[PDB]
């Protein structure tokens, strides 16, 4: 009797976790990348704003 | 004492001797030139031969992303 009832208790929640593990990673990444692929770009810009300013100035 | 600042004065009277003469090659004869040509290219040799005489531009640029 009771191993059946294991093996069901065991699954059932198994794949509860594992989906709402997947949502929730796809997100978070995605919506941290969104803003990580700024970041990069946007460096290079202040950076040559800065640079300019000595440049000129030297 | 001005036998002193007479002498200080007696060059100073070829300050302005000298000064209103001119000064340079003068008072002096040609050697200021011949060193001065190449002394004044050493100063441009001392910047780079980049023109301290024009006014300079500046860079519009761009590094590297994906």
């Amino acid at each position: 009797q009771l191993e059946e009832v294991k093996q069901a208790s065991i699954k059932q929640i198994q794949d509860a976790i594992d989906m709402e593990k997947s949502q929730q990673a796809l997100v978070q990444k995605r919506h941290y990348l969104f803003d990580v692929q700024r970041n990069n770009i946007a460096m290079a810009l202040e950076v040559t704003y800065r640079e300019r300013l000595h440049r000129v100035y030297r | 004492l001005d036998p002193v600042q007479k002498l200080f004065v007696d060059k100073i009277r070829e300050y302005r001797t000298k000064r209103q003469t001119s000064g340079g090659p003068v008072d002096a004869g040609p050697e200021y030139q011949q060193d001065l040509d190449r002394e004044l290219f050493k100063l441009k040799q001392m910047y780079g031969k980049a023109d301290m005489n024009t006014f300079p531009n500046f860079t519009f640029e761009d590094p590297k992303f994906e």
